């Protein structure tokens, strides 16, 4: 009959739907899983990420409301060259543009505009890739694995990835998370094992690209409230990653932005007693990250009725070892979750 | 009745015949053992005994020959009556020649017990006749045994043997009646369940194709069997490629249906769609459904067919031919235009009331538009058909008048009540055995021995407590406190039932053994008396038929014979030989008899269980097929269609709504696995609309069908009676409330939808309409009329999330206090410009 075996191996797999708002790191987690458990256009859209970043900073120089001007005002012709190529379909990336990008990234009005990047939309791999394109000005270098993890390519539409860890099958659904893509999520809600909700933790001080007037983390909170209370997910537990730990750590240790400026309940927040921080850690960062964790756990607590759970972990997706540890822990968790039926 | 209870004994005959054969053999065996007794042991001085024994043995083998005749099968009661009169007379004539001081009372009384048992249990005579033969035999046996205390003692012994006789008699024949009755029930239910299975099959095939129906009749998924009786509702879709979709529309249906009396119209339309069904079953194209003046097929959606394009345009040309024949024949000026498109199609079932196999894709919408862009008489095909059509047809350029599109033209008996009755009889014979054993004392005014009265009182109180337990268990007084009785009822299972049955069987022989401690073998009246009474008590161990056979029979052998092997040696000389013979024949009788009665009880329980299984199974199949019949047609049409052949009706006032989800097309997107997940979402919405139909205040609202995304429902049809507590046009009010509440249902649905919203517009109209049924061996309830087409116009000219109402429905709705605002003035095909209204303000 042949459908009983296929039906039971369909029972045997684990459906790991990845939800989460814009640029929270879903596709990076899927790339990390295929590094763990499994060819030329990657160079091209790495260079696209470069050009996108440098033109965003160059436009945002004059497009800050106090205009951060050039500390070295000799590069105005270079600034005009970067603004010239801002909207073009194709670009062959000549060595002139590499020298223009390097000469811009050495300037300090440029970097002083870069430090105010919570006031305008900028991609989360600029600081790494300005230095790395200064390394890969040439074209005969194959990008490293971290270079593959840092390349930001937008996701639109349901993607899949089947991989197998130690004779257990995992089938996970990378989805885009922009506000226009959210109608496509409910296609994936049939017989899903677990939901790995992914939150950009360091983007507490930024706003979303759609309306530019809503906090990214507040958007992620309302999105979590929506998918938690959804009438087709009321028996399905939600693993909750919280991505970009290191960016959160350095944005707290820079001390320029305060969480209570944006979430004013943070000022009267105390770190919990069961807080188990990592070694070598400023505990104000620990207070920050447990504040954000308990912001989500309020939502996961205020309903649920013992039907479905929430298992918050702390994670940095561009570091492979962290993903190894948290996915071993989640592997045990969703084993227990699939054995619930 | 009479022929019922005669057919009873017609099918209860062969066990009566077998019993009668065993009684013949047993009487012959008794004559044999008494022959060798009186030929070896005693009475070897006179041959007056043994020659009647041998002659009656050969008379019994004569009767065993007579059983095999065919002039016995209606003569069995009279043959048994002749046999039992011969045995009565022979036992009296073999008793008659005693009391010379040579033969005891304990032998003749065993013959009395044996013959009363064979009369009551096996001879199968009527109750009055066997009872008067029994009492007459007993009194003639005591008056021929005589040739102020012992005589009435023997009369007490005959009293209790007639008690156990009538008890075994009535319970054996009430069981033989009731097992016959249960097998009659279980043989009616087999035929009636075959009927209901045929009706369920006919209603499955009228809504689904052959492949999927024959899938559904071998019950491949058990969960559907559980559900017809947690996150998503179940739905069945299969995204199937390379089908070929055909629509077809009757041109000029309005003037063709001009002044018909709404019975002619259904009849001619029955004829036309029957011709089309004949075309479908010829051409091997699955039809899908039929809506209004429109008919539509597919080409091998459940089955991968290789000439699906060929089958589709051949079916279209067949339609052109069939409608020109109908035009010549019935003299109606109509023809029809056909569109044919190929592509991929996800086909299945959505909704849960009125569900039906349909198809959905964008290829279906393309086939619908190429029908709409078709010219009459010609089949309008696309590039997607023509790219593998092989062009063996009269092809044209199908050009519009206003995308590589072409035209083709041609070429009693309760199981805990019996326990009450036999506990009753066991304790009443324990009673009168105790009475008989006490009144033996004609020498002492007061009873001497202590242990006799001790055991008497002990088992007396035990029997009266078990009697009160049983009699308050049945008669159910609820007097003091029952939770101890409820937990004491629990612990008497099968084996505690065995042990309390052991004691409650045994205790009369304990009461008669209670008088052996005082010496008895000096006198011979006492010895023969206690022998006669102990065989009277061993023959009383039949009554607990709810026990096992070997248990009661072996307890009978033990506590009716073992103490007399003990008292064999206590010296009493040759009466020991005849008493061990006499307990041998009596024990063989009681072994066979309680064997056969517990076999009868076991078969009665078997015939109860199987005839309850068939009753639950036909209740399941009847409920299932009745659900499918109330699915496929309404109720009043099912009433008027059960008593007749076809249905049609003309209603003079009824409302109708359509309800179209506007923006489903911008949710459809096919980029994932065909987009069938998107139709799971749409199934959930149609399922919520169907949950609105189960409300008791939406009883008289009918759902006609769903059409893609559109939802059609109409009222005023079931209300045949103008009520005293209601309004003559209230069904419009409740239908408008149905429209309002399905607006509410989509508002509740969008909360569970994240960053997208469905919007639906509805359109409302009332007026006279035309109900009907199309198929036969298929079924399809549908309405037609001008009210329906103006309602579909109020749908398609609608603004979303607002109810649109026609003019006369405004004029009757606004007299019930609703609010509306004047929308504008809309062209209606047939009505011209029309005054519309809107419900939200
Ligand atoms: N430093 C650091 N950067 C991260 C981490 N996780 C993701 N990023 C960066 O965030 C950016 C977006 O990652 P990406 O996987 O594309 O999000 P996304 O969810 O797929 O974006 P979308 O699908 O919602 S549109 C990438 O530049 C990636 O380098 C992290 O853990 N640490
Ligand atoms: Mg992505």
């Amino acid at each position: 009959k042949q459908l009983q075996k296929d039906k039971q191996v369909y029972r045997a797999t684990h459906r790991l739907l990845l939800l989460g708002a814009g640029e929270s790191g879903k596709s990076t987690i899927v790339k990390q899983m295929r590094i763990l458990h499994v060819k030329a256009t990657k160079v091209q859209d790495i260079k696209n990420n470069l050009k996108e970043a440098i033109e965003t900073i160059v436009a945002a120089m004059s497009n800050l409301v106090p205009p951060v001007e050039l500390a070295n005002p000799e590069n105005q012709f270079r600034v005009d060259y970067i603004l010239s190529v801002m909207n073009v379909p194709d670009f062959d990336f000549p060595p002139e543009f590499y020298e223009h990008a390097k000469a811009l990234w050495e300037d300090e009005g440029v970097r002083a505009c870069y430090e105010r990047s919570n006031e305008y939309q900028l991609i989360d791999c600029a600081q790494y890739f300005l230095d790395k394109i200064d390394v890969i000005k040439q074209d005969d270098y194959v990008p490293s694995d971290q270079d593959l993890l840092r390349c930001r390519v937008l996701t639109s539409g349901i993607f899949e990835t089947k991989f197998q860890v130690d004779k257990v099958n995992f089938h996970m659904f990378d989805v885009g998370g922009q506000r226009d893509e959210r109608r496509k999520w409910i296609q994936c809600f049939n017989d899903v094992t677990a939901i790995i909700f992914v939150v950009a933790s360091s983007s507490y001080n930024m706003v979303i690209r759609e309306d530019n007037q809503t906090n990214r983390l507040q958007e992620a909170l309302n999105l979590f409230k929506s998918i938690w209370n959804n009438r087709w997910l009321r028996t399905i537990s939600v693993i909750l990653f919280l991505n970009k730990q290191d960016l959160l750590a350095e944005k707290v240790l820079a001390g320029k932005s305060k969480i209570e400026d944006y979430f004013p309940e943070f000022a009267r927040y105390t770190t919990p007693e069961d807080a188990t921080p990592e070694p070598g850690e400023d505990p104000r960062v620990t207070r920050a990250k447990y504040f954000i964790r308990d912001e989500f756990l309020r939502i996961s607590t205020a309903s649920g009725d013992g039907r479905h759970y929430c298992y918050p972990h702390f994670t940095c997706a561009v570091d492979t070892e962290n993903i190894r540890r948290v996915f071993n822990d989640c592997r045990d968790i969703i084993q227990r979750m699939h054995l619930r039926q | 009745s009479v022929n019922l209870e005669e057919a009873c004994m017609e099918r209860c005959f062969p066990q009566t015949q077998r019993r009668f054969r065993y009684a013949l053999f047993y009487i012959g065996f008794a004559c044999l053992l008494w022959s060798i007794y009186f030929g070896v042991h005693m009475k070897s001085k006179l041959i007056v005994m043994v020659a009647p024994a041998l002659c009656f043995l050969v008379v019994c083998v004569g009767f065993f020959l007579f059983t095999f005749t065919k002039l016995y099968a209606r003569h069995y009661v009279w043959t048994s009556l002749v046999l039992t009169l011969l045995v009565f007379a022979l036992t009296l004539a073999a008793q008659f020649q005693v009391l010379t001081p040579c033969l005891s009372q304990v032998g003749s009384f065993s013959m009395c017990i044996e013959v009363l048992f064979l009369l009551y249990t096996v001879m199968h005579l009527p109750l009055y006749l066997s009872l008067i033969l029994g009492v007459a035999y007993s009194v003639l046996f005591e008056t021929f045994g005589y040739h102020h205390w012992e005589l009435l003692s023997r009369a007490l012994l005959h009293l209790c043997i007639h008690a156990i006789g009538i008890h075994l008699f009535i319970m054996s024949q009430v069981r033989s009646r009731s097992t016959f009755l249960k097998v009659g029930q279980s043989i009616m239910h087999g035929k009636d369940l075959e009927v209901e299975k045929a009706l369920k099959e006919r209603m499955i095939h009228s809504v689904m194709p052959r492949i999927i129906a024959d899938d559904l009749m071998k019950q491949g998924d058990e969960e559907s069997e559980n559900s017809v009786k947690i996150a998503f509702r179940p739905f069945k879709m299969q995204q199937i490629e390379e089908v070929s979709i055909l629509f077809a529309d009757i041109v000029g249906f309005t003037k063709m249906s001009a002044n018909k009396s709404a019975h002619a119209l259904v009849g001619l339309l029955n004829d036309l769609f029957g011709r089309f069904d004949r075309l479908c079953e010829e051409t091997k194209c699955e039809k899908i459904s039929t809506l209004g003046d429109c008919y539509y097929c597919v080409a091998g959606c459940p089955e991968p067919r290789a000439d699906h394009a060929y089958c589709c345009i051949e079916m279209g040309l067949g339609m052109i031919r069939a409608i020109e024949q109908f035009c010549q024949e019935k003299k109606e000026m109509v023809n029809m235009r056909v569109g044919v498109h190929t592509g991929t199609v996800l086909c299945g079932i959505l909704g849960m009331r009125r569900f039906k196999f349909d198809v959905w894709s964008n290829d279906v919408n393309l086939a619908n538009l190429m029908e709409q862009l078709g010219v009459a008489g010609k089949v309008h095909i696309s590039e997607a058909t023509a790219k593998y059509l092989d062009d063996r047809y009269e092809m044209e350029d199908g050009k519009v008048t206003e995308l590589k599109t072409y035209l083709i033209a041609g070429q009693f008996a309760s199981a805990t009540f019996s326990s009450l009755l036999d506990v009753l009889l066991s304790t009443t014979v324990f009673l009168i055995l105790s009475i008989t054993c006490f009144l033996r004392y004609g020498a002492a005014s007061t009873p001497p021995p202590p242990a006799a009265l001790a055991v008497f009182g002990a088992a007396l109180l035990l029997e009266i407590l078990s009697l009160v337990v049983s009699v308050r268990m049945v008669f159910f007084l609820e007097d003091v406190m029952t939770c101890t009785k409820r937990l004491l009822e629990w612990i008497a299972g099968w084996l505690p039932r065995h042990f309390i049955g052991a004691i409650l069987v045994s205790l009369p022989a304990l009461a008669v053994y209670s008088h052996v401690t005082s010496e008895f073998e000096t006198n011979i009246h006492s010895t023969m008396f206690t022998g006669s009474a102990v065989l009277t008590a061993v023959v009383q161990y039949c009554n607990f038929c709810q026990l096992s056979s070997w248990m009661r029979s072996s307890l009978a052998t033990v506590v009716g014979a073992g103490p007399l092997l003990l008292l064999l040696y206590v010296s009493a000389s040759l009466i020991g030989q005849e008493v061990i013979l006499v307990f041998f024949l009596l024990l063989l009788l009681v072994w066979f008899l309680n064997r056969e009665f517990e076999v009868s009880y076991r078969l009665h329980y078997h015939g109860d269980v199987e005839a309850d299984l068939h009753r639950t199974k036909i209740q399941s199949m009847r409920d299932q097929a009745d659900w499918l019949l109330r699915n496929i047609i309404p109720y009043h049409v099912a009433e008027q269609l059960k008593v007749s052949q076809t249905y049609s009706k003309n209603h003079d006032s009824g409302g109708v709504i359509f309800a179209s989800i506007v923006n489903f097309s911008e949710f459809y997107e096919e980029n994932y696995e065909g987009g069938k997940e998107c139709y799971r979402v749409l199934n959930e919405l149609i399922g919520d609309f169907d949950e609105l139909l189960s409300k008791p205040d939406y009883s008289s609202i009918e759902k006609i069908k769903t059409i893609g995304a559109t939802y059609m429902a109409a009222s005023g049809l079931n209300a045949t009676q103008c009520r005293d507590g209601s309004h003559p046009q209230e069904h419009l009010q409740i239908l408008f409330e149905f429209a309002k509440e399905m607006m509410r249902v989509v508002d509740d649905f969008n909360n569970n939808m994240l960053w997208f919203n469905f919007k639906l517009r509805v359109g409302f109209n009332h007026g006279p309409l035309t109900a009907g049924v199309i198929g036969t061996t298929k079924l399809l309830y549908d309405i037609w009329g001008d009210t329906v087409n103006i309602a579909s116009r109020m749908d398609t000219t609608g603004v979303e999330c607002r109810i649109q109402v026609s003019e006369e429905s405004y004029r009757v709705l606004s007299k019930m206090g609703y609010e509306f605002d004047y929308r504008g003035t809309v062209n209606v095909k047939g009505k011209g410009q029309m005054k519309t209204y809107l419900y939200p303000k």
